[PDB]
């Protein structure tokens, strides 16, 4: 059975993986947006 | 037996003997207290 | 430097206090009646200057149980009638 | 030459010798656990399991040859009271002496390591280089680590073929080595189930069978090659005491707060036991169900075991000890010799009253009684000029049930403040103090001690871990910077990259 | 829009002496209302 | 010539727009009578 | 007896309420910090003058002209690490806050114990905080003043004979 | 160096040093072991802290008998 | 006093073995060819 | 025996003083 | 090679005002969220159902008293987190049961970790040996033992320090009365380190600067440096007679010097660290049984040390039925220990 | 209060209007 703390834990697990998951999507992206200049 | 090419000499020079006679004689007079409890 | 304007170029700019003649106040302001509106007391669940004790009481609210801790502090604002 | 701190340094390009220390090493901490089981055999007094076992006693690794099912003595007796056992060979003696011959097969191994330092097994047959492939060494260890793992949680704990392990009911009374079935559901996870245990050395081992084969089979990426540089054995020195830092600091967790590994007949009881006063608890249970079944009062508290009631005392709290307060908790408090019985006060009208217990944090308590609901009703007071508790006042009686003292009644009232001031400790114990000195002062249990040393040596191979990824990552600069560092690689804007002279 | 068109020794007058109301506003604080042992 | 919004931007707001919210919410505190 | 002066110093004074006393915490905790600091990023920027079976002190030889490490490097780290100006590329400036925050702050915990000897005592807000009936609500101030009282009833059991400790 | 006969066994398995796969080869895998060992250490951490509390899991020294 | 019979040996032990130590590695350095 | 020690290890630590001082290995410009 | 990862290494690692590196992804979330909590928890939240205290801005409280104070001891070691079965995802009732003190140690350890990540990252960019994060090991030594270990050995979160000036102080004065902290020699270390280290901070640059060479004509002598020059600024071989006449010993090694001033302070915390692992378990230095021994045989023999343990006694009694209100003390006036008048 | 508040206001004031006067008319600053 999923207690209500199980639920509360799958809760801060995906709240987790959406506040890294974004971060990292929004650093990708300007990341290759503002590309470095080489050679 | 062939010799080991990894081999160093070691060093303590005398003000590294000063430092580290002090820092045992200070722990020493530090922890004995509590030794003889 | 690293390309970014300087700040004193910025903070000595008409433009910049333009934009924070407004904004600096304006937050100043929403905090102001962030509290005056008691807005702060119910968000954070600190008691007013009224609502520490009920009249009679002098008995600390002390939170006595982990996982029913929630419904203790229901239970004891509750008793501020 | 080398610097004092910078002798082993000498063993980093010398696979051979290194092996030869590691030998030396092994050989050394084994020859350490063979003595101390020894000193501990000629120090252990078995007589007694009920109120002077193991943990009283200032043993530190006889509770972990007892946790795997080394229990008896060749010379006959268990640790679990038994008398005209047969060990067999694996008695505490024979587990010793198993340490001290492995110490010095370990010692002569060295030995000769040390001399045939130049083994071609070490060369590099590309270069003539010494050289370790150590992913590849990885993955053959974590093979046999998994092999090893597998069999311990699949035979000797499950007893399959293996004693067991100690286990034990939920208050420590009736502790012995059991064979242990794994729990493959949730509840494996439960720290205190044992079940759990043996699950997670079968599959924790399946698992490590598997890596480790693929580690065996399967080179790194050039990518972690190099960032975590491979070749550099101190990088393995790193990782290795990162692990080890952390492993250390989940053993001094698993002993403080307890576990299905850290039993309290081995070990001691936890803090926490006394903090939500776990024994009184049970303890009330069974007398309550004694009194509700037509017993006496004096039936019903001489019905409690007294390894019950000594649970259920300050003095075996691992939470009361002093950093120098050394030796076994019996050279504080004294030998345990038997339990007084269950102390109850009443005042003169004859109310029951209950001593106040003193909190793990006190080194002293005051005294103070209080009827049911938590009002005092009579302490002993520092001035008495303004007293209006005293026992005297109150006229505080106490009367004993259970125990060496059970159905006797004590009115006089230095007597009654006596017993007070040791209830203040929960249950009352007879003590032989003469036989150690012993000099009335709380000491630690090996619980506490362990504890101690692992969150401590732990947070110093943080240190350790530290120091040689930094030593690791930064070998190239160790020696110092580049005396031909430009200044533009640190002035700032000069790279668009920092460090990178290709984003000029 | 230009940078330099109100000089920094004014910038720097005017927000100190705001630091200086505020922080003289919550020393006021200390001896009135709540906090203040009254 | 020079970017407005840059990482050094929004660390600066980040600090600095709760800072003066907070300011004004605690001067707003040295009223409030029991 | 230095932390029997210590405790009874509290009891008598609440120094730890004092601005000075925190000042001269700021003092120490800070001096310590700045060494460590200091000592790092010298330590990290050292030419590369030995190999790595010696010590790197022998880098640097008794009254060389030359420096013994890059400050230009250490100043790009720690600069990096906050932000540029928030580094010292001045050896001179350093030096003079290095010597500076120590001394000043210990200035004031001297000072601290100096003015508290003529009882200007810590920060007193004890029942500063009171309820809308008029009840007290503690505070950590609250909880110093108890520990407080616990030191002031104890010290020195014999020598008081009237109920106010005057000196 | 010398050779001897359980050195010339051994040999194979300390020939490859410095061998690598191309690239990233299976970096990705190794973080997907990774972020599900940080999954299961966070659900015996909460377990044993009580914040996770799951039935017929009862983390006592009570745990059954 | 009552104090602890193996304080003595302790602090001994503690004080001579590693200055022994520093002792052996100045000695054997001082030793060595100029 | 306590005081003993004590006082021992204070007078080592006298006598490492003045070795320390008047039998330091001398600073020398290279 | 050039797919997104190197891309996004690419951008974190770009020379601005702030450097951001891989370690920031960590640190700044953490660190924004470790301060903000604090200062969010000082201006508004109480501490009314875990204490029964006041410890905002919004009570009454100011700078010196105000707190994120710890959980009620019935909460135990709980993560307390927002979505945990506390609280369960209620963020008033959160504040309420102290959850902002777990939210602000656990970030603040993360947000620790994140910057001595921080260190190493640019430390290797700059090419540079990394010795500032090695010494930034001993704050996080102590962060670790105290605000974790410690409580993590006792009951409960309560008993770890909460997030305030005063609670501080309140920290201090109960490890004395408890743990009698000052008679425990890795504290002792500890203070041997940090005065130390503040010591060695203050010769060294009062030594520097009094050792300088004429560079320039200024009086103020400042301007008389070019951080690009070659030379030392001041006189080593000066500084050193001057210490070898005034103290019999002096520096002669400049990296042996700076080294020495790494080593005593981040070693004096990580003494202190140890300590309190001790004290976690109640494992203290709080007597020495040879003086007790004597002390209760013998009325008449007095030390500073037994005097300080009737302080201590004194302490506990008076502090404790209030700042561990989860016990429900009630001492009487009767019990209280008091001097004579006082 | 509103007094008091107003006289700290113009003496407040007076110093750094001194300055500005000064630097605006290229004064002797
Ligand atoms: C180096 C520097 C690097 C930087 C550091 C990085 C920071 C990362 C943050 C990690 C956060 C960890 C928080 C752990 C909380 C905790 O532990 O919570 C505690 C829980 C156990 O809970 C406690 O358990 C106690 C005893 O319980 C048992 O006993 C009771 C009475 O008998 C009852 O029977 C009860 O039902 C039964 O469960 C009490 O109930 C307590 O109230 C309760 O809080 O353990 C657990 O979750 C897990 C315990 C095992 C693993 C421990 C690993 C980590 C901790 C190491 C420190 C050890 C401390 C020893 C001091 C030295
Ligand atoms: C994991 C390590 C460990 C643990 C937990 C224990 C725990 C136990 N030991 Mg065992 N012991 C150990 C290792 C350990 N021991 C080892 C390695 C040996 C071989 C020497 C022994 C030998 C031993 C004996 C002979 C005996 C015990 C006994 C006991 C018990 C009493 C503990 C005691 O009084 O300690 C006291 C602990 C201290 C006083 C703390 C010491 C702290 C040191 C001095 C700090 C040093 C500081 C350092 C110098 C600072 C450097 C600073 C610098 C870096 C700047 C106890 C159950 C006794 C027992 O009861 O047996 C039946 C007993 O008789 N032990
Ligand atoms: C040759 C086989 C052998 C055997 C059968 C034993 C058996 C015994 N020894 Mg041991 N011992 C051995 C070799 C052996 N020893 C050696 C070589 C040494 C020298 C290092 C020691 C040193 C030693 C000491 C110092 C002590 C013992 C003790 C004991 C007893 C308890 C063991 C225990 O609690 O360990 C517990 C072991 C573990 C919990 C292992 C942890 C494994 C880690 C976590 C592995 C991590 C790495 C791995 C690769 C991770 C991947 C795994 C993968 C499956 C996923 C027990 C009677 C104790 C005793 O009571 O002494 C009298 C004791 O104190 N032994
Ligand atoms: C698996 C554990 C491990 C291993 C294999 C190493 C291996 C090595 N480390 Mg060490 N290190 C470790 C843990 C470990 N470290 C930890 C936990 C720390 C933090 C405390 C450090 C801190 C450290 C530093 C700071 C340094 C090293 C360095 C070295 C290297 C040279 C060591 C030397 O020559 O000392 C010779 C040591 C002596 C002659 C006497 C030491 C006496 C000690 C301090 C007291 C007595 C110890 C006692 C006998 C041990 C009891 C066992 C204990 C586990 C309870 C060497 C490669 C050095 C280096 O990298 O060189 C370039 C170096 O600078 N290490
Ligand atoms: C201050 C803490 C700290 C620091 C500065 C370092 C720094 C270093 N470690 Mg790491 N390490 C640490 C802690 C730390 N470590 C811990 C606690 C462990 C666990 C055993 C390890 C394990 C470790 C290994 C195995 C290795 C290193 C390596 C290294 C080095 C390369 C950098 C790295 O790998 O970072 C690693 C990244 C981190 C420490 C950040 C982790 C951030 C986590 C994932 C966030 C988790 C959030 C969490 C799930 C939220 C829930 C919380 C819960 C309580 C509810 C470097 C020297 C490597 C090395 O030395 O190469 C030469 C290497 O192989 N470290
Ligand atoms: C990297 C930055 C960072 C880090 C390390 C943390 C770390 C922490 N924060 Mg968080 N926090 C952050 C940023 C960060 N925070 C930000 C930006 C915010 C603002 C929104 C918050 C807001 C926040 C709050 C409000 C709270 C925390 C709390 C916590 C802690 C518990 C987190 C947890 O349980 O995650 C669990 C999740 C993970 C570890 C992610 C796992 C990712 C894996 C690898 C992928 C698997 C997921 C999968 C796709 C899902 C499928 C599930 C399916 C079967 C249903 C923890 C200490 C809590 C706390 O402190 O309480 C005291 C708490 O209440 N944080
Ligand atoms: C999940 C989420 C979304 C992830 C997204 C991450 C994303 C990439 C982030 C990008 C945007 C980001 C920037 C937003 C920021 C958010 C927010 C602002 C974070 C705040 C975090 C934190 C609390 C800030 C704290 C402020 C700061 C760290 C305070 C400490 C600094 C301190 C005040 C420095 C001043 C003291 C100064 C005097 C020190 C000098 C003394 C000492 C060092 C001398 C030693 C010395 C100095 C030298 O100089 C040199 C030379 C040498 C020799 C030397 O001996
Ligand atoms: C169970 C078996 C145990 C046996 C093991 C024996 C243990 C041996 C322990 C060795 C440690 C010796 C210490 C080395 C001492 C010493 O040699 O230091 C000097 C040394 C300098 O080394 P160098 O890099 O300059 O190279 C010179 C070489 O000759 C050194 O080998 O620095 C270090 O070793 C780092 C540690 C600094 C330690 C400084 C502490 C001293 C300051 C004073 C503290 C007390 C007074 C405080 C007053 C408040
Ligand atoms: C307390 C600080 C004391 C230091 C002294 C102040 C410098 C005073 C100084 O030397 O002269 C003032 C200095 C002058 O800058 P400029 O006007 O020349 O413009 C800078 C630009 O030209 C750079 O491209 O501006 C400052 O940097 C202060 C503003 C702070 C910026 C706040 C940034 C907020 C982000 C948070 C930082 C994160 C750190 C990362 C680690 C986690
Ligand atoms: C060879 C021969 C023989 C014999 C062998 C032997 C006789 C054995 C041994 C072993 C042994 C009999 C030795 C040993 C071990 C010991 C050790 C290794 C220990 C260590 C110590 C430690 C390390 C501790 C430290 C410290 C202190 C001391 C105290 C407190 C703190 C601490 C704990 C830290 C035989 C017949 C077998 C056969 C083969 C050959
Ligand atoms: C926790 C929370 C979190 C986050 C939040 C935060 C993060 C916020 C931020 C905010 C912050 C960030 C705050 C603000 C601030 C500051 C203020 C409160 C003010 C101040 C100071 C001052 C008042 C100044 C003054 C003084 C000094 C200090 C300096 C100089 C001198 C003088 C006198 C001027 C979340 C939501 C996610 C979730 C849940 C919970
Ligand atoms: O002499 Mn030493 O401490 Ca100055 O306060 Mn009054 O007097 Mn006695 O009492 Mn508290
Ligand atoms: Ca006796
Ligand atoms: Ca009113
Ligand atoms: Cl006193
Ligand atoms: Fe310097
Ligand atoms: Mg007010």
């Amino acid at each position: 059975t999923i207690t209500p703390s199980l639920k509360g834990f799958f809760i801060g697990l995906l709240s987790g993986a959406v506040v890294l998951g974004l971060t990292f999507a929004v650093l990708i992206a300007i990341s290759q947006i503002d590309k470095v200049q080489r050679s | 037996m062939e010799p080991n090419p990894n081999r160093q000499p070691v060093e303590l020079n005398r003000t590294s003997l000063y430092l580290g006679l002090l820092l045992i004689l200070v722990l020493a007079l530090l922890f004995s207290s509590y030794f003889f409890n | 430097t690293t390309g970014e304007r300087p700040f004193s170029d910025i903070i000595t700019s008409v433009r910049y206090w333009v934009i924070h003649s407004i904004t600096i106040p304006a937050l100043f302001i929403a905090g102001w009646l962030f509290v005056s509106t008691g807005l702060a007391y119910d968000v954070f669940g600190t008691p007013r200057p009224d609502s520490y004790y009920a009249q009679e009481q002098r008995s600390i609210p002390l939170v006595t149980d982990r996982f029913e801790a929630k419904q203790q502090v229901e239970t004891f604002l509750e008793q501020l009638k | 030459g080398l610097p004092w701190y910078r002798v082993h340094t000498v063993l980093i390009n010398d696979p051979g010798r290194l092996i030869a220390a590691h030998l030396m090493h092994t050989a050394l901490v084994a020859g350490w656990a063979g003595s101390m089981a020894l000193y501990e055999l000629a120090t252990f007094d078995p007589s007694d399991p009920v109120l002077n076992p193991m943990w009283r006693q200032g043993m530190f690794v006889l509770p972990f040859m007892a946790r795997l099912g080394v229990t008896g003595s060749w010379s006959g007796w268990s640790i679990t009271g038994e008398t005209g056992i047969d060990p067999g060979f694996w008695s505490f003696e024979g587990v010793a002496l198993a340490h001290i011959v492995l110490s010095g097969l370990l010692f002569l191994a060295a030995c000769w390591h040390w001399v045939y330092w130049d083994l071609e097994l070490f060369r590099d047959p590309r270069t003539g280089e010494p050289a370790l492939d150590l992913p590849k060494m990885f993955g053959i260890h974590l093979f046999l680590a998994g092999l090893l793992c597998f069999g311990f949680g699949a035979f000797h704990l499950t007893g399959l073929f293996g004693p067991g392990m100690w286990v034990s009911d939920p208050y420590g009374l009736t502790g012995s080595v059991q064979p242990v079935a794994p729990e493959w559901g949730p509840d494996g996870f439960n720290p205190y189930n044992p079940g759990g245990v043996v699950a997670h050395h079968i599959a924790a081992g399946i698992v490590g069978i598997i890596a480790g084969l693929f580690h065996i089979l399967v080179r790194p990426p050039q990518r972690l090659y190099k960032a975590l540089r491979m070749g550099n054995i101190e990088t393995v020195l790193s990782s290795s005491i990162a692990a080890v830092f952390f492993a250390a600091f989940v053993v001094a967790g698993t002993m403080w707060y307890g576990s299905a590994t850290t039993p309290i007949e081995l070990f001691g009881p936890t803090r926490y036991q006394w903090d939500s006063s776990y024994f009184q608890q049970e303890i009330n249970r069974r007398v309550q169900a004694s009194l509700a079944s037509g017993a006496t009062l004096e039936e019903a508290w001489s019905a409690i075991p007294e390894k019950l009631a000594f649970y259920d005392y300050i003095g075996n709290n691992p939470a009361k000890g002093g950093l120098f307060r050394t030796g076994p908790m019996n050279k504080g408090d004294g030998i345990a010799q038997a339990w007084k019985g269950h102390a109850v006060f009443r005042n003169k009208e004859g109310e029951e009253l209950f001593v106040r217990r003193m909190p793990a944090f006190f080194e002293s308590f005051p005294v103070i009684l209080t009827d049911k609901n938590g009002v005092v009703k009579a302490d002993i007071p520092f001035r008495r000029a303004e007293s209006k508790y005293s026992f005297e006042q109150q006229g505080v009686t106490v009367s004993f049930y259970g125990g060496e003292l059970n159905g006797q009644t004590f009115t006089d009232p230095p007597t009654v403040k006596s017993y007070a001031r040791k209830a203040i400790f929960g249950e009352i114990f007879e003590f032989d103090t003469e036989t150690l000195n012993s000099d009335g002062i709380f000491r630690t249990s090996p619980r506490g001690w362990f504890t101690f040393a692992h969150a401590v040596f732990a947070l110093l191979f943080f240190f350790g871990h530290i120091w040689h990824g930094a030593r690791t990552l930064f070998r190239d600069v160790f020696s110092g910077i580049d005396p031909e560092l430009s200044p533009e690689q640190v002035e700032w804007g000069f790279y668009q990259k920092v460090g990178d002279v290709t984003t000029r | 829009s230009e940078g330099g068109r109100i000089p920094l020794w004014i910038v720097a007058t005017v927000a100190g002496m705001g630091v200086i109301v505020i922080v003289g506003l919550f020393f006021y604080g200390a001896y009135a209302g709540l906090g203040s042992s009254l | 010539s020079y970017p407005i919004f840059t990482v050094r931007w929004v660390a600066v707001h980040t600090l600095a727009v709760p800072t003066i919210f907070f300011l004004g919410a605690i001067a707003a505190m040295q009223f409030i009578q029991r | 007896g230095t932390f029997n002066f210590m405790i009874v110093f509290q009891a008598e004074h609440n120094i730890l309420m004092h601005p000075f006393h925190q000042l001269g915490v700021a003092g120490v905790f800070g001096g310590a910090l700045f060494c460590a600091m200091h000592g790092s990023l010298v330590t990290s920027s050292l030419i590369r003058e030995t190999t790595e079976t010696e010590s790197a002190n022998y880098g640097y030889k008794f009254g060389q002209e030359e420096e013994t490490y890059n400050i230009v490097a250490a100043h790009g780290y720690f600069g990096r690490l906050i932000f540029q100006y928030a580094s010292f590329n001045n050896s001179r400036s350093l030096h003079f806050f290095l010597a500076a925050w120590p001394v000043v702050g210990v200035w004031f915990a001297a000072l601290g114990i100096s003015t508290m000897a003529f009882n200007l005592n810590g920060f007193n807000f004890n029942h500063s905080v009171i309820d809308a009936k008029g009840n007290v609500i503690n505070t950590w101030a609250d909880i110093i003043n108890r520990a407080n009282l616990g030191m002031e009833v104890m010290h020195e059991r014999n020598a008081h004979n009237f109920p106010l400790d005057l000196a | 160096a010398r050779r001897t006969w359980l050195g010339d066994i051994l040999r194979p398995l300390n020939s490859e040093y410095g061998k690598v796969a191309p690239g990233w080869g299976t970096t990705p895998l190794m973080a997907v072991f990774m972020g599900l060992f940080l999954v299961f250490l966070l659900i015996i951490l909460e377990i044993y802290n009580s914040t996770l509390i799951l039935d017929g899991v009862n983390v006592s020294w009570k745990a059954l008998g | 006093m009552e104090v602890n019979q193996l304080g003595l040996i302790a602090t001994a032990l503690f004080v001579l073995v590693p200055s022994v130590f520093l002792i052996i590695l100045y000695v054997q350095t001082e030793s060595q060819q100029k | 025996m306590e005081t003993i020690t004590y006082v021992f290890i204070f007078a080592c630590i006298i006598a490492l003083f003045f070795f320390a001082i008047f039998f330091r290995e001398p600073p020398r410009i290279t | 090679e050039r797919g997104w990862f190197d891309i996004l290494d690419d951008w974190l690692k770009r020379d601005r005002f702030v450097f951001v590196g891989w370690s920031g992804i960590l640190l700044f979330p953490c660190a924004y969220l470790a301060l903000g909590g604090w200062l969010t928890g000082t201006t508004f939240v109480t501490s009314w159902y875990t204490h029964g205290l006041a410890s905002s801005y919004l009570e009454g409280c100011n700078f010196l008293t105000v707190a994120v104070s710890t959980p009620a001891n019935s909460m135990g070691h709980s993560l307390l987190l927002l979505w945990g079965p506390e609280a369960q995802g209620d963020f008033t009732r959160w504040c309420q049961l102290g959850g902002l003190w777990t939210f602000i140690a656990l970030h603040g350890a993360f947000g620790l970790i994140g910057f001595m990540l921080r260190q190493f990252e640019i430390a290797r960019l700059v090419g540079v040996r990394p010795y500032n994060a090695i010494a930034f090991s001993a704050p996080i030594a102590v962060f670790v033992s105290v605000f974790l270990i410690y409580p993590l050995g006792q009951s409960s979160w309560f008993f770890a320090p909460s997030f305030g000036v005063a609670a501080i102080f309140r920290f201090l004065l109960f490890f004395q009365g408890f743990h009698n902290w000052t008679l425990n020699p890795f504290h002792m270390m500890g203070v041997a380190g940090v005065l130390g280290g503040a010591l060695l901070c203050a010769i060294h640059g009062a030594t520097v600067e009094n050792t300088l060479f004429q560079d320039g004509e200024g009086a103020s002598t400042f301007r008389a440096f070019n951080p690009t020059q070659a030379e030392e600024t001041y006189s080593m071989v000066t500084a050193n007679r001057f210490w070898s006449q005034i103290f019999g010993i002096a520096f002669s090694n400049k990296r042996w010097l700076h080294f020495f001033m790494l080593f005593v302070p981040v070693t004096g915390l990580w003494m202190s660290a140890i300590g309190v692992v001790g004290l976690a378990l109640n494992l203290r230095s709080y007597d020495f049984i040879s003086q007790e021994i004597r002390a209760a045989e013998d009325p008449e023999f007095e030390t500073f040390y037994t005097k300080n343990l009737l302080l201590n006694e004194g302490i506990r009694a008076w502090m404790a039925p209030q700042d561990q209100p989860h016990e429900n003390f009630v001492f009487p006036e009767e019990v209280l220990p008091r001097g004579n008048a006082l | 209060v509103i007094a008091q508040l107003t006289m700290i206001a113009m003496i407040g004031i007076a110093g750094p209007m001194i300055i500005f006067l000064l630097a605006v008319r290229r004064g002797n600053l």
